[PDB]
Formats: structure tokens, C-alpha cells, sequence
RNA sequence: AUUAGGGUUCGAUUCCGGAGAGGGAGCCUGAGAAAUAGCUACCACUUCUACGGAGGGCAGCAGGCGCGCAAAUUGCCCAAUGUCAAAACAAAACGAUGAGGCAGCGAAAAGAAAUAGAGUUGUUUCAAUGGGGGAUAUUUAAACCCAUCCCGAGUAACAAUUGGAGGACAAGUCUGGUGCCAGCACCCGCGGUAAUUCCAGCUCCAAAAGCGUAUAUUAA
């Protein structure tokens, strides 16, 4: 159970500081789809990257019949830089990012409370 | 609401629904291909009706005429690559000469018994729907495949099938499985 | 009048039905009939005519 | 020599073809409204009635029969019609004061069969198809 | 939409143009309105009140009542596409958005497709696979579906239906019951004690995850 990685077009965006690439990934013979994780620890290694925290893969399509993946990937310059442009869905896959708000419901109810008042007590 | 994906139809019924010659036509081709129901032949019908009203329309255009040698041999290259034409037929009025058969031949249900790897049509149906049969390393499950002259010398087993490289089916398994229960 | 209503169908004795076995359905019922017409004046169904 | 044929002549052609097609009763019946007023459906292909009473209508000769029919008064415009009653029995399933809901009879208007100026048909009772009924595969509700 | 050609017919409805916000007038602000989730009055309905008075406008999104032959959830989210704006993102430090997107319901309509397959003797074997049940996981804003991978079929009960069998029109001199009654029948026609047509059983026919009926419309 090997997994194989080629990244087809390269570009270098020095605006955002990182580099973007799709992805494919083949794993004969192995069972069931490849974890994020593991895909992380390879493109590291491959493309001398220090930390793999620097690594961020979107969403991957498996082809029918198995054997093959795609996605996309992007490599950030710093680890600062990946958490500074990052959106925060995908930071929080990755573990750091910040908690969800209230529901917009409740917001929604406390605004047009507030449209009746006009004092310091609104 | 503020959708925009195009669909069309692929068949239509024929008139006189109750005509015996075409009932007895029908059923021929039924049970010499392995068909499910008359509308496989059906939408054959509609595929070559759609050439032939096309190659009419340029045969009543002059020679030279820039939409007769472009479409002209944009459809008769169409008919090489897929086998319904051979290469032999390079005239243009050789398209209006195609008949059903000529059609539900190229069907990967009849070219896989065809080949050998099926003893016969019925038996080449389940083969494609149980995902055991790959055209050029890909996996095909659609008896309805219509296959390429250039793919036909790549037609062979899945490499994740039982009869390929694959491992063990689902008896064989259960059966080991009971085995190691005891 | 307006009695004599569901008169016949009140009448018929009842009959049920024989439960015979099930019949291939699909494509496998398609290929039974093409070897059955074919490749064993044509006649569907005959009746015995010994009646009359 | 029984049509004009100049090459300027496009107004006579136009203005004579215009009168012409009025004679065709169909045209007509579909370009006036006399028809939509008439029809005890305002045009359209169902409608739901109360039940007055069940009656018996003679068949024409030369058969010989007592087709049975209900009278209904429609809940859109409070006209009533005759409706017939399909199939052996199911007159049991209708009772007075029942909601149907009544369709035509399959020839647009027209009187069908023995059956002399019946041109509507019963085809549920109670919020329960008629035929359902007869072949048993639901209930009378309430 | 239908059509050899010439034609006939539909277009409330996604894009463009116009008009309206219960009805009817009038107007302020403003670059732009005769604006209606702005103001003023009258008419028709209608809500609260301590009776002095004060309010209302879903032909926005969900919902409810009526009307009818006749049409969904008082759901999740701003992740995408846009708009506004005092505004890149991030850092104590998250703009709004029923536009819009996502799912629920949904045989309007349109693609692809299971309900087996291969064999040995005169009824007995062999492999294969889905529906389904789960996954280190994948997808997704988060979920769901698809895709990928394993514990699982022998009445493989994991059991296909809807209309028909005189003619038009493919398919029964079959067997019982009824007896111009009940009923069938788009039309022609069956039924009055030996019914090819009704009610049933059997056997066959057509289309098939679909098949009938009604009303319009195109060809015929
Ligand atoms: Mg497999
Ligand atoms: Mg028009
Ligand atoms: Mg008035
Ligand atoms: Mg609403
Ligand atoms: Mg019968
Ligand atoms: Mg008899």
C-alpha cells in the first residue's frame, strides 16, 4: 500500500507568499480513500518544506474505479503567512482556528430589540 | 429558479403501435443482442435519423461549398473512428447505406462476447455491470459503450477483478471467513 | 327499480387464484420469449379443440 | 376560375380567407365563447359535486338496459348535470349528499353510447377512487 | 410544441423592456421618486385601550384562512456569486444581506440502469455481484448525496406492474356463471339457456419502473 504524488501546474504567487498546484495522488491496492494527514507529510518531504504546518490541501475527488485522487494544494513561505490569509473554515480543519459565533438567529432578534431604544440603555 | 442545465430526449415511440413485421423485426434483434427492453433499439433509431437527415441537407449543396468540405468530412470522420463505416467508404453517400445492426455491432455488450472473454451475450451483460471488465485501464460498467476502433486492442479484464489481478470475490471470501469461524 | 344492481357480480362463486411460481423478470424474461418463438401459419396460444 | 391571382393582390387573398374560416364548426366553436358559457365546466377538464339523488336511464334502442346515473349539483356555479356510474355494483358506494368528483366522457360534449344525453362520468367518491373501490384496494372512509 | 415543403399554435413564468404595491389622489427630501418595510387625506376592511386616545398594508421569505381539478419547510449559512459602505486580511479586534447559496418535500419533465449468469446426468453443482450494514476516512461553511474500501443472496420471499385477447389492432372455436337482467362498448356492435365481447379461472399479447382515464393543442 504505497501512495505516489505528482503535482501538474505549478505557479508561484509571490502576492499571498505561496505556491499553487493541483494535486494527484495514486494508491493501488489500498483500502479505502487517503487521509489529509498522510498527503501533508509527503508533499512536505517532496518539496523540502520545513514545517507541514505550511501545507494546505482543499477538497479532493476520487476518480471512479479507484486507484486515483485530485485536489489542490498551496504551500505558504511562513507559518505566520499560511494563518494571516488563511479563511477560517480551512484553519479550522487544521486545528487553529477561531470558535463559532451565536446563531444568527439570536442576532437577529437582539438588533431589532435594540431599533426601538435610542439611550445609553439599548 | 434561475437554472440553466440543458436536457433533451433520446428516443421516441414509433406510429402504429400494433404493426406485425415490425414486431417480429424487433424481437429479432432483441434476443440476438441481449436487450432489456425496445427502447435500446428505439434510440437507435433516433442516432442513425439524425445522420442521414444531415448528410441529405449537404448532398443538396453544390460541390466546393465551404459548409459541404467542412461538416463533410467532420461527419464521415466520426463514422471511421467508431466502425460503423469502413475506410474503404469515402464518399459521403455511404452514410445514408447504414443500417441498425451496423450500430448495435460497437455496443461493448456485443464486443466483449464478441472478443472471447464471454461465452455469451447475456453472460457478457452482467460481466460490464459487475464492474469486471476495463477498456484501456478504466474501469467501464455501462453496457452501452459504444467502443472506438483504436480502443478495441485494449479491451481486457480489470486489474481489481477476481478474473484479473484482483483479490478474492465475495463467495470465496464467505467461504473463508466460515472456515476460520470453525 | 334500482334493485337489481351488482346482480351478476354478487352471483359468480368465487374462485382464487393458483399461486403459481415466479417468472424471470427483466431482461431474463426477454430472452425466454425470443427462444420461445424463435429457435424453439404460426399459432400463439392454441386451445384443445376437442370442445368442438 | 375560382381564385384571384394578381401579384398585387395580397389584400383580397387575406380578407377572403378571414371570412372563409368561420365556416368551419370547429374553428368557430374555439373562437367564440358561446361553447365556454354552455359548458357546465368552465373549461375545465374535472369538477366536484354534491348528489342529489340516484335515478335510471333507459338505454336506446335497440338495446335495452337501466344505466345507473346520479344527478349532481357543482360547488363552482350550482348547475347540476346527470353523471353516469361505471362498472357492475358501485352504485352501493354512492350515498346522497356525497362529494364526487365527475369528468367527461370522452368525446368532448358528445352523448356517448346507449346511453341518451349522459355526457359526464363519476370517477370519485368521498376523496376515494371509484375504481379503487371496486377492485377492493381501499375502504369506504367514514 | 409540431411539421417533406408551405404552415398552425403557445409565450403569467429565469434575460431585456413596461407597469403596480388594498382603491384613488397629493406631496417633501433628494443628482435621481409623484417612493409606499416615506409622509398627508378620503373610501373599504381591521388591531390595542384604563374610553381620554393610539395603530395597520406579505403581488419579499417561511407560514395560515378561503378559493378551487389544481401547486413544498413558520429549516441551515453568508463558504461561493453579487450589492452597499466609514470598509483588504490579520492582530484585544469575525459588517449587513429570506438577493443568493445548501439541504427537506417533490413519478411535472429528462439521462443511465437491477430483478441474474455458466454448466453435468436422466435435478444437482460452480463462481459473481449489487440493494443493504459499516469504515483509517472522503465530501461539505457544518451536514447530506456521489465516489473509494470490506459482512453479507437459492422459493437468491431482496417474490413487477398497468391495460387487453370479435374488427379497426398484437393476442383463445378453453372451462364455469348470468340469461336484452346485470353489465361491456371512444366507433361498428355483444347480452332474449350452447355469449370468440359481460362476471370469473387458466393460458396468451403489448409497453414496462411504469401504465391507464379526462380536458386542451399539433400532425393525421
Ligand atoms: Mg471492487
Ligand atoms: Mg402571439
Ligand atoms: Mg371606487
Ligand atoms: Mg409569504
Ligand atoms: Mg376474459
Ligand atoms: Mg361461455
Amino acid at each position: 500500500a504505497e501512495v505516489c504524488i505528482r503535482t501538474s501546474q505549478f505557479k508561484v504567487n509571490k502576492l499571498l507568499n505561496r505556491k499553487q498546484f493541483i494535486v494527484e495522488v495514486n494508491h493501488p491496492h489500498w483500502c479505502g480513500t487517503v487521509p489529509t494527514q498522510l498527503i501533508r507529510k509527503k508533499l512536505a518531504t517532496l518539496y523540502k518544506v520545513p514545517d507541514a504546518s505550511q501545507v494546505s490541501l482543499f477538497g479532493f475527488k476520487t476518480k471512479f474505479g479507484g486507484g486515483k485522487t485530485t485536489g489542490f494544494g498551496l504551500i505558504y513561505d511562513d507559518l505566520a503567512s499560511l494563518k494571516r490569509f488563511e479563511p477560517n473554515y480551512r484553519k479550522t480543519r487544521m486545528g487553529f482556528g477561531k470558535a463559532r459565533l451565536p446563531a444568527r438567529k439570536s442576532v437577529k432578534e437582539r438588533r431589532n430589540r435594540n431599533k426601538k431604544l435610542r439611550g445609553k440603555a439599548k | 429558479m434561475r437554472n440553466y442545465n440543458n436536457f433533451n430526449r433520446v428516443w421516441k415511440a414509433p406510429r402504429r403501435p400494433f404493426e406485425k413485421e415490425r414486431l417480429d423485426r424487433e424481437m429479432k434483434l432483441c434476443g440476438q443482442y441481449g436487450l432489456r427492453c425496445k427502447r435500446e433499439i428505439w434510440r437507435v433509431n433516433m442516432t442513425l435519423s439524425k445522420m442521414r437527415r444531415t448528410a441529405r441537407l449537404l448532398l443538396t449543396l453544390p460541390e466546393n461549398h465551404p459548409r459541404r468540405l467542412l461538416e463533410g468530412s467532420a461527419i464521415m470522420r466520426r463514422c471511421h473512428e467508431y466502425g460503423f463505416l469502413d475506410e474503404e467508404k469515402d464518399k459521403l453517400d455511404y452514410v445514408l447505406s447504414l443500417t441498425v445492426p451496423d450500430i448495435l455491432e460497437r455496443r461493448l455488450q456485443t464486443i466483449v462476447f464478441k472478443a472471447g472473454l464471454a461465452k455469451s451475450v447475456h453472460h457478457a451483460r452482467v460481466l460490464i455491470q459487475q464492474r469486471h471488465i476495463a477498456v484501456a485501464k478504466q474501469i467501464v460498467t455501462i453496457p452501452s459503450f459504444i467502443v472506438r476502433v483504436s480502443s478495441e486492442r485494449h479491451i481486457a479484464f480489470a486489474d481489481a477483478s477476481p478474473f484479473g489481478n484482483g483479490r478474492t470475490g465475495r463467495v470465496k471470501r464467505v467461504r473463508a471467513k466460515a472456515a476460520k469461524r470453525h | 327499480s334500482l334493485a337489481r344492481a351488482g346482480k351478476v357480480k354478487n352471483q359468480t362463486p368465487k374462485v382464487a387464484k393458483q399461486e403459481k411460481p415466479k417468472q424471470p423478470r427483466g431482461r431474463a424474461l426477454k430472452r425466454l420469449k425470443y427462444t420461445r418463438r424463435f429457435l424453439s401459419k404460426v399459432h400463439m396460444n392454441k386451445q384443445p379443440p376437442g370442445k368442438a | 376560375m375560382t381564385k384571384t391571382n394578381g401579384q398585387n393582390a395580397a389584400r383580397k387573398l387575406v380578407r377572403l380567407r378571414c371570412r372563409n374560416r368561420w365556416a368551419d364548426k370547429g374553428w368557430k366553436r374555439a373562437h367564440t365563447f358561446s361553447a365556454r358559457k354552455a359548458n357546465p365546466f368552465g373549461g375545465s377538464s374535472h369538477a366536484k359535486g354534491i348528489v342529489l339523488e340516484k335515478i335510471g336511464v333507459g338505454a336506446k334502442q335497440p338495446n335495452s338496459a337501466i344505466r345507473k346515473c346520479v344527478r349532481v349539483q357543482l360547488i363552482k356555479n350550482d348547475k347540476k348535470i346527470i353523471a353516469f356510474v361505471p362498472n357492475d355494483g358501485c352504485l352501493h358506494f354512492i350515498e346522497e349528499n356525497d362529494e364526487v368528483l365527475v369528468s367527461g366522457f370522452g368525446r368532448s360534449g358528445h352523448a356517448v353510447g346507449d346511453i341518451p344525453g349522459v355526457r359526464f362520468k363519476i370517477v370519485k367518491v368521498s376523496n376515494v377512487g371509484l375504481y379503487a373501490l371496486y377492485r377492493q384496494k381501499k375502504e369506504k372512509p367514514r
